[PDB]
């Protein structure tokens, strides 16, 4: 029907797709981590720092020879797209039935007396059995049996004091119920699974807030500005226009945020320039029509957009050619409500028919066409005032007019259980 | 103040002088027209979030239809108050109104504008399409209208401009001063202004010779009362509190809607693209559904409060239209209405 | 049109409430019996709670919009009761309350969900210019008209 | 011996840039107008508890303050942390020491701190008108340090204004800490001026100017006026 309708929104699509990673080429010592000749016992776990290298996790998880591979705040598929912060590797040997306890929020006494993960753990846990390398009668893998409390996350306890378990002390002496707190794994090549040794590596990292040294094997690209692109800055994907900035970042900062928690400033990894990020052009479209009982002609208003920035705001030649009747032309007119396309601006004034805004209306007039005009307030008039004249009427008219008013509305009821559940007794 | 009346059964008090009084009454008529693009508020550019949002039905069609209804009612509100007469009565050329001086409320004839002196004073006191298209450089990135615009929140202009509303009030003034109350019932019939004042004095029960014998005292009292209104508006800065309240409530509601986009609602992050960089779709879906539920709740709360405020300003505009037709186009006998 | 709007808004609100029953709200299906045909209760409960949450939200949105519309039609009916007693049971001096012109009398007619008033007014028609004066001097005394 | 802080001991709580906003933060802070213990020297250094974190200030002009000893029992049955400042670097070392009763440095350097370094797990090395301020924190196996230094003009005590501390280093030391001890460099080697405050869990409201700098804050549990300011999210009521 005749009117004006908000229908959808316009949005210019990005033009290129850039990637900006730090220029680095060294390879990460994952052979020195996984292919070590002797691992550590669990009560003294080994922590190795990983820094300033290119990591390729897909070799690890695809060419596995592994039994457990669980990543926690992250998916394994995305690991070759991110850059990482403060990367560390833990490594120890435990029993087969105790691989269960290396997880957030879990009991046992590996998890309670030896090695505790936090609940907000980000990183991966990797395990594989090692009976060919850790057998005979091997008595070189200790663990703790008794402590006074429970450990904190990422806390290491290496101290062998005699655990007092009665009421009386034992001053450096083993005696009545006073035990030595570490007891060795009884590994054999003759055990069943659940008692065979397993080797475990725990990687742990932070993601996407701080400057980064460790990342993945994908190749950088040129920096394109003043256009809508599809970027990636050390793992931070997005869309928008980039522009030189005047923000001075302190050296421990890489990104900046808005009040909607939106990234709007970034530091380049290769150049050390500060850029600002702003999305593409957009806005609402409104469609002015008469009835479809009347015509199939439309005018289009692009709301609060300047008229020369429209073929940037909608894209020119990503849409159909039947959207480029309505992007430039000769029926192009600039109101304060935006840019109107497809109507002829006349110089008259009329009563309003289809309102557009800020004094402008539209109608279907003369063959036929769509016109846009400034509306008229009414007929101009003037009174013949003086200081000694009066006008008196000599006749009159009896008038009858109507006034229509709503009084009541329809009374409805809902049966809640029949709306929500139908006739299901479980629901 | 404590007081007492000297009542007796054969005593009366009769007044021997009078005062001409001019007072002010201020009323809200319309509020700001807004729209929301929900897909840009809830999902941004993410087509995964956009395909997940179709599982919740027609909630955004419903919200847009509610806001379009409010926006149309604001232009009806303004028409109902100001467009009561359809003749644009022109300002009379020579001001000879029996000593009464109307120059501060009429539009000034040298300047081509339509505003009077007192309307200028009123438009410079309420601290309120132009920064839209802007916001590319980074010094324009700390104001609040760009952060609103980048998340799908828009302001629509009024149908009648300020110049048009001033043309309407100019025509109503010219009609009253040259015709009395005749132009509201029919055609305008001219009458001299002191004769119009004499029959209004007759309407409150005073004989018209009281006005004709005190005509210059009455015109001086009127001119002094207009000058006092002008001084109290020209130096006092809290007079339009009812109009400033509406602007403040609207800006506060839009700021709360923008700040709710930094809650995670129980997800791992409030940033959708940081969820999308770290997870694959079967476990990313669990996080994106929590974010979607929270943002839909925020929008529905905004739309409900807007509908209740729109009903309050509609009742206020109905009262303003009744006061226009009963106190400007007539003389009223209702006690304390005008 | 004012009476037809009230019928249209309410038919539209009921049709939206009926159509919201085909949304799955994040479940595997929007059909409760197709969820019940494929799953056993401890993990059918996860799907049915999602459907229950979505449908409760749809109903509460409907009921809130009905309360706001009912408040608007209550104000319209208060105005119509005032017009019945002040224009049909009396003659009114309020300018423009009972039609345009000077009010003589009004007649009511009934309509579907509403009321129509027929207002009869006096409108002055054909005017002449005259010269006028505030008073007339006869014998050193001023004379004013009585009406 | 006591002084009072007035405002001291606020730090940047994350590594994101923010400009021209207010922000609410819940963390471990030193409260406003707390009394802090004063240790002076005219002519002792005891062990002090740690208690969830420590604010440390020291003004000097002749380089007396050099490093600290952290650990739970300090007597070679558990590990402990050693931080020692040298002429042109710093030596961090997690190691099972046996510490002397009154450790110090001599006139040239005499490590008279420990007597048996054993089981040594972590080690690190990198590059009155001087005030320096420190915040130490020990949460889930790390050791965080925040620092700032400024030219003081004052005569006795800490100034009145606002300085925010920037992050220095994070160390994976993995141990349990209960007490701490300060190491000095004595004028003559005899084997026989700084302030200490404690951190509390608080809520603060922070302001950033146009250039990203923390310039003003409100301690929300100080008084009812600032509780009002935190409820309203403004500095003006
Ligand atoms: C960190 O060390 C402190 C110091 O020994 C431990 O606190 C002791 O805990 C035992 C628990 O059996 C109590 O009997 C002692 O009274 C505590 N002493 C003090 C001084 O508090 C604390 O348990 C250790 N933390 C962990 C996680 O083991
Ligand atoms: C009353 O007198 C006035 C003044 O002479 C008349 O106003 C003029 O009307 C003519 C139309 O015939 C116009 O061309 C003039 O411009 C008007 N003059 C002014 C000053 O406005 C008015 O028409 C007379 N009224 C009647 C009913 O005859
Ligand atoms: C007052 O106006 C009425 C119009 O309603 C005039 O009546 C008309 O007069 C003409 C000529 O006599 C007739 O052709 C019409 O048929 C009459 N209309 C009706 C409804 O009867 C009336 O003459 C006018 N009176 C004066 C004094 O001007
Ligand atoms: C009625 O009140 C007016 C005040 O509004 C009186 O007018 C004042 O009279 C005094 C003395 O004659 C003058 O000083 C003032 O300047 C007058 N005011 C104005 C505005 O002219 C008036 O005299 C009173 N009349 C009676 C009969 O009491
Ligand atoms: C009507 O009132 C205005 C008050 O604003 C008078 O305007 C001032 O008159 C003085 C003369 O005493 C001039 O010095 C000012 O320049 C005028 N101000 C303006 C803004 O024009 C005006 O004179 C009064 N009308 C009459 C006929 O006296
Ligand atoms: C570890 O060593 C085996 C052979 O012993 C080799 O096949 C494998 O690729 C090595 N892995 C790494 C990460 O170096
Ligand atoms: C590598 O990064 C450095 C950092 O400034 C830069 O100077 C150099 O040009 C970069 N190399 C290439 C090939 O871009
Ligand atoms: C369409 O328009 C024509 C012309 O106005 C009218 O006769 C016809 O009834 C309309 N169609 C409907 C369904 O009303
Ligand atoms: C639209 O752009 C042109 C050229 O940049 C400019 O002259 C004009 O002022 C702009 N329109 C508005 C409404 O500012
Ligand atoms: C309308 O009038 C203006 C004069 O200001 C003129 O420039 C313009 O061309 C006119 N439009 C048409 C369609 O004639
Ligand atoms: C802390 O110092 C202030 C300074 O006046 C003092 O009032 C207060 O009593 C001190 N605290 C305690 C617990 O004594
Ligand atoms: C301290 O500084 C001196 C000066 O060169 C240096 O030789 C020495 O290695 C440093 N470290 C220690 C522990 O003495
Ligand atoms: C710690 O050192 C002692 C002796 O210095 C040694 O016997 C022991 O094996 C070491 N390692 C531990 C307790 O893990
Ligand atoms: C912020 O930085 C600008 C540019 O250096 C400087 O002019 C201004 O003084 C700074 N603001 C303050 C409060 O120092």
């Amino acid at each position: 029907e005749k009117g004006i309708y908000q229908t959808s929104n316009f949005r210019v699509q990005p033009t290129e797709s850039i990637v900006r990673f730090p220029n680095i080429t060294n390879l990460c010592p994952f052979g020195e981590v996984f292919n070590a000749t002797r691992f550590a016992s669990v009560y003294a776990w080994n922590r190795k720092r990983i820094s300033n290298c290119v990591a390729d996790y897909s070799v690890l998880y695809n060419s596995a020879s592994f039994s457990t591979f669980k990543c926690y705040g992250v998916s394994p598929t995305k690991l070759n797209d991110l850059c990482f912060t403060n990367v560390y590797a833990d490594s120890f040997v435990i029993r087969g039935d105790e691989v269960r306890q290396i997880a957030p929020g879990q009991t046992g006494k590996i998890a309670d007396y030896n090695y505790k993960l936090p609940d907000d753990f980000t990183g991966c846990v990797i395990a594989w059995n090692s009976n060919n390398l850790d057998s005979k009668g091997n008595y070189n893998y200790l663990y703790r049996l008794f402590r006074k409390s429970n450990l904190k996350p990422f806390e290491r306890d290496i101290s062998t004091e005699i655990y007092q378990a009665g009421s009386t002390p034992c001053n450096g002496v083993e005696g009545f119920n006073c035990y030595f707190p570490l007891q060795s794994y009884g590994f054999q090549p003759t055990n069943g699974v659940g008692y065979q040794p397993y080797r475990v590596v725990v990687l742990s990292f932070e993601l996407l807030h701080a400057p980064a040294t460790v990342c993945g094997p994908k190749k950088s690209t040129n920096l394109v500005k003043n256009k809508c692109v599809n970027f990636n800055f050390n793992g931070l994907t997005g869309t928008g226009v980039l522009t030189e900035s005047n923000k001075k970042f302190l050296p421990f900062q890489q990104f900046g945020r808005d009040i909607a928690d939106t990234t709007d400033a970034v530091r380049d990894p290769q150049t050390l320039e500060i850029l600002d990020i702003t999305p593409c052009s957009f806005g609402g479209v409104s469609v002015i029509t008469p009835g479809t009982n009347t015509s199939n002609q439309v005018a289009v208003l692009y709301q609060d957009v300047n008229c020369t920035e429209v073929p940037v705001a909608i894209h020119a030649d990503q849409l159909t050619p039947t959207w480029r009747v309505y992007s430039t032309g000769s029926n192009v007119f600039q109101t304060r409500a935006g840019c109107l396309i497809g109507a002829e601006h006349v110089n008259n004034s009329y009563e309003c028919d289809i309102p557009i805004g800020a004094g402008i209306c539209a109608s279907y007039q003369t063959s036929q066409s769509i016109i846009a005009y400034t509306m008229s307030l009414g007929a101009e008039n003037s009174v013949a005032y003086s200081n000694n004249s009066i006008a008196i009427p000599t006749n009159f008219t009896i008038s009858v007019t109507t006034e229509i008013l709503p009084v009541s509305m329809t009374k409805t009821s809902v049966d809640c259980t029949m709306y929500i559940c139908g006739d299901s007794t479980e629901c | 103040a404590e007081n007492s009346v000297a009542y007796s059964n054969n005593s009366i008090a009769i007044p021997t002088n009078f005062t001409i009084s001019v007072t002010t009454e201020i009323l809200p008529v319309s509020m700001t027209k807004t729209s929301v693009d929900c897909t840009m508020y809830i999902c941004g550019d993410s087509t995964e979030c956009s395909n997940l949002l179709l599982q919740y039905g027609s909630f955004c069609t419903q919200l847009n239809r509610a806001l379009t209804g409010i926006a149309v009612e604001q232009d009806k509100n303004t028409q109902e108050v100001f467009a009561q007469v359809k003749q644009i009565y022109k300002t009379p050329p020579i001001k000879d109104f029996g000593g009464f001086n109307f120059s501060q409320i009429l539009p000034d004839p040298s300047k081509p504008s339509k505003r009077s002196f007192i309307e200028d004073l009123l438009f410079n006191k309420v601290t309120l399409i132009k920064q839209y298209g802007d916001c590319l450089g980074d010094i324009a990135a700390r104001d609040l209208i760009c952060a609103q615009k980048f998340n799908g929140l828009t302001v629509l202009p009024p149908l009648l401009t300020d110049e048009m509303i001033a043309q309407y009030t100019s025509a109503l003034l010219a009609g009253t001063i040259t015709s009395g109350w005749t132009f509201g019932a029919g055609a305008a019939l001219q009458i001299p202004f002191a004769m119009q004042m004499a029959y209004r004095f007759n309407g409150i029960g005073v004989t018209q010779n009281v006005l004709y014998e005190n005509q210059k005292l009455i015109a001086n009292q009127f001119n002094s009362a207009i000058g006092k209104i002008q001084d109290s508006l020209s130096s006092t800065a809290s007079a339009l509190g009812k109009l400033q309240d509406v602007v403040n409530q609207n800006a506060q509601a839009l700021n709360t809607l923008v700040k709710q986009l930094s809650s995670n609602f129980g997800a791992i992050s409030s940033v959708l693209n940081d969820i999308l960089s770290r997870l694959d779709p079967p476990e990313a879906e669990v996080q994106i559904d929590r974010l979607i539920t929270g943002r839909l709740q925020s929008l529905q709360t905004y739309v409900t409060q807007q509908l209740i405020r729109a009903a309050e300003i509609r009742a206020s505009a109905n009262l303003a239209a009744t006061k226009m037709s009963e106190c400007v186009l007539g003389q009223s006998k209702r006690v304390d209405f005008c | 049109g004012k009476l037809q709007d009230v019928v249209n808004q309410n038919a539209q609100a009921l049709n939206t409430l009926v159509k919201q029953l085909s949304s799955n709200f994040g479940a595997i299906s929007s059909v409760l019996n197709d969820i019940l045909s494929r799953l056993d209760p401890p993990e059918a409960e996860v799907q049915i709670d999602r459907l229950i949450t979505g449908r409760l939200q749809s109903l509460q949105t409907y009921v809130t919009q009905q309360l706001i519309r009912a408040a608007e039609i209550r104000a319209s009916a208060n105005l119509a009761a005032t017009k019945m007693s002040e224009c049909v049971l009396g003659q009114s001096k309020r300018v423009d309350f009972c039609g345009k012109g000077y009010h003589l009398m009004s007649f009511p007619q009934s309509a579907p969900h509403g009321v129509v008033f027929l207002h009869v007014t006096y409108v002055p028609a054909q005017e002449k210019n005259f010269t006028t004066a505030p008073a007339i001097c006869h014998d050193g005394k001023a004379h004013f008209p009585r009406e | 011996a006591y002084t009072n802080s007035f405002t001291r001991g606020v730090y940047y709580p994350d590594k994101v840039f923010r400009s021209s906003v207010l922000h609410s933060t819940q963390d471990l802070f030193l409260p406003f107008f707390s009394n802090v213990t004063w240790f002076h020297a005219i002519h002792d250094n005891p062990v002090l508890p740690f208690n969830d974190g420590v604010y440390f200030a020291s003004t000097e002009k002749s380089n007396i303050i050099r490093g600290w000893i952290f650990g739970t029992t300090l007597d070679s049955k558990t590990q402990s942390l050693l931080i020692v400042n040298n002429a042109t670097n710093v030596v961090i070392k997690v190691c099972e020491f046996q510490f002397c009763n009154d450790p110090f440095l001599g006139v040239e350097s005499e490590f008279r701190v420990y007597s048996s370094a054993n089981n040594c797990t972590f080690e690190y090395v990198s590059q009155f008108k001087n005030l320096r301020e420190f915040v130490f924190k020990n949460i889930d196996g790390y050791f965080k340090i925040y620092s700032k230094h400024t030219p003081i003009n004052l005569v006795r005590d800490l100034p009145q204004g606002f300085s925010a501390l920037e992050p220095l280093v994070d160390l994976p030391i993995g141990i349990n800490i209960t007490r701490f001890q300060t190491l000095l460099a004595l004028h003559r080697s005899y084997l026989t001026a700084y302030y200490v405050g404690y951190l509390q869990p608080r809520t603060f409201l922070l302001k950033y100017n146009e250039n990203g700098t923390i310039t003003d804050a409100v301690d929300c549990a100080l008084d009812p006026l600032s509780e009002t300011k935190c409820t309203l999210k403004s500095f003006t009521v």
